[PDB]
C-alpha cells in the first residue's frame, strides 16, 4: 500500500513542477534504472521500481523494453526451461510475489501498446 | 601471499550469478549513457 501510494505521489510531483523537466525526469528515471538493474535486491524494491516505471509515460517505458528479457532471465531463472513446470520451478521469491511481478510488469506494458 | 587473494578472487567471480550481474550493469551503463 505504501509503494502504491508513494508511486502515485511521484507522478504528482512530475506534474506539479513541469518547469523542472529535464532536471527531475532524467534524474528520477536514472535512479529507477540504477536501482532496478541488479539481482541482489529484495522483492519490494523491485515492486517500487516497476510502479515508478508505471507512473512514467511514453518512450521511457519503451526505454525499458530491451533490458527486460535479461532481467527476467537473471531474476526468474529460466535456464533452458520450456514454460511447462512454471508453477513449482522457482528461486529467490515465492509464488505469490512472482505472480505480482508478472502482473505488474504488464500493468505498465499496456501503456506502450495502447497508442 | 597473493595466492590466497587470487583464490578469494576466484571464489567471488565463478558461477552464473556474477556474469549475469555484469550483463545487467553494462546494460545499465549503456542505456544511461544513451538516455540522451
Amino acid at each position: 500500500a505504501l509503494r502504491d501510494f508513494a508511486a502515485s505521489l511521484l507522478d504528482y510531483v512530475l506534474k506539479k513542477f513541469p518547469q523542472a523537466y529535464k532536471s527531475l525526469k532524467p534524474r528520477v528515471t536514472r535512479t529507477l534504472l540504477k536501482t532496478f538493474l541488479d539481482i541482489n535486491r529484495v522483492f519490494g524494491t523491485y515492486y517500487g521500481c516497476l510502479k515508478g516505471v508505471s507512473v512514467l509515460e511514453g518512450e521511457s517505458i519503451r526505454f525499458f523494453l530491451g533490458n527486460l528479457n535479461n532481467w527476467a532471465r537473471l531474476v526468474f531463472n529460466e535456464s533452458g526451461i520450456t514454460l511447462d513446470n512454471i508453477e513449482e520451478h522457482l528461486t529467490k521469491f515465492t509464488k505469490e510475489e512472482t505472480q505480482i511481478l508478472v502482473d505488474t510488469v504488464i500493468s505498465a506494458l499496456l501503456v506502450l501498446k495502447k497508442d | 601471499l597473493f595466492k590466497l587473494d587470487l583464490e578469494d578472487l576466484k571464489q567471488q567471480i565463478s558461477g552464473t550469478r556474477f556474469i549475469g550481474n555484469l550483463s545487467l550493469k553494462i546494460r545499465y551503463v549503456l542505456w544511461q549513457c544513451a538516455i540522451d
